[PDB]
């Protein structure tokens, strides 16, 4: 890979009439993919990071407001960042969106991270829309390479052992975090079980307990139960995405949990904003939100 | 170390986020 090539191709469309495509070869897309999965495979499947970094919700291919998030944030590796998943379907852009964050991850392995969503996975997003862009746009071929990629993306991440950070949620099935070590890459996510619920499971203010989930995947929990996965694992705060929320974050039972989204105006229909939160060394977290204006 | 919030948020606003 000559990836400062690459990641230039991509920033250079910063200030265009939004909607201009990059077209990389296929050939490096298929680069990125390979470098990135053996880098993923090479770090834990469980991060474990350090503060101060800049933590994002879903992207959703909205990758010019991506473009935004890192002006205000910083361009790598003035910030460090994790993303908790869900980078491509949904929206205009996903393979300028996804061949970015690869870039970056490549580029600095030790100051960029990316998670898994519940959207990084072939019987999802074959559906909502990534499959529909490489198609057009490339061939089935390279979308296959995008989920081998994927199948490697790690799963959660805990910041200076006191954030839990993962896409969806907790899982009934979760005792300890050598569980989650002990899941083998390359896999698809299943239809049921932990990784499932680490992928798709939601808080939710009405369920005492566990309950099924209305979306028709995984489970909702209560308050007691972020509270109670918080004093056994010596946690102070569950950071996850997979929800959208009026401005961009939300805090669940007594700001023990919070919900991240970045995807500002998401599929155009909700007129949500998009947030990102900046963990301080201290771990003092504060937040940064872009509201979608006419 | 203890996880705290800071209470002011930085707001921005994105032209052109509607309609896109
Ligand atoms: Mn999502
Ligand atoms: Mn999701």
């Amino acid at each position: 890979l000559n990836i400062d090539s690459i990641i230039q191709r991509l920033l250079e469309v910063r200030g265009s009439k939004p909607g201009k495509n990059v077209q990389l070869q296929e050939n490096e897309i298929r680069g990125l993919c390979l470098k990135s999965r053996e880098i993923f495979l090479s770090q834990p499947i469980l991060l474990e990071l350090e503060a101060p970094l800049k933590i994002c919700g879903d992207i959703h291919g909205q990758y010019y407001d991506l473009l935004r998030l890192f002006e205000y944030g910083g361009f790598p590796p003035e910030s460090n960042y994790l993303f908790l998943g869900d980078y491509v379907d949904r929206g205009k852009q996903s393979l300028e969106t996804i061949c970015l964050l690869l870039a970056y991850k490549i580029k600095y392995p030790e100051n960029f991270f990316l998670l898994r969503g519940n959207h990084e996975c072939a019987s999802i997003n074959r559906i909502y829309g990534f499959y529909d862009e490489c198609k057009r746009r490339y061939n089935i071929k390279l979308w296959k390479t995008f989920t081998d990629c994927f199948n490697c993306l790690p799963i959660a991440a805990i910041v200076d052992e006191k954030i839990f950070c993962c896409h969806g949620g907790l899982s009934p099935d979760l005792q300890s975090m050598e569980q989650i070590r002990r899941i083998m890459r390359p896999t698809d996510v299943p239809d049921q079980g932990l990784l499932c619920d680490l992928l798709w499971s939601d808080p939710d203010k009405d369920v005492l307990g566990w309950g099924e989930n209305d979306r028709g995947v995984s489970f909702t929990f209560g308050a007691e139960v972020v509270a109670k996965f918080l004093h056994k694992h010596d946690l102070d705060l569950i950071c996850r995405a997979h929800q959208v929320v009026e401005d961009g974050y939300e805090f669940f039972a007594k700001r023990q949990l919070v919900t991240l989204f970045s995807a500002p105006n998401y599929c155009g229909e909700f007129d949500n904003a998009g947030a990102m939160m900046s963990v301080d060394e201290t771990l003092m977290c504060s937040f940064q939100i872009l509201k979608p204006a006419e | 170390k203890k996880v705290t919030f800071l209470e002011e948020v930085t707001e921005y606003y994105i032209s052109g986020d509607e309609d896109r």
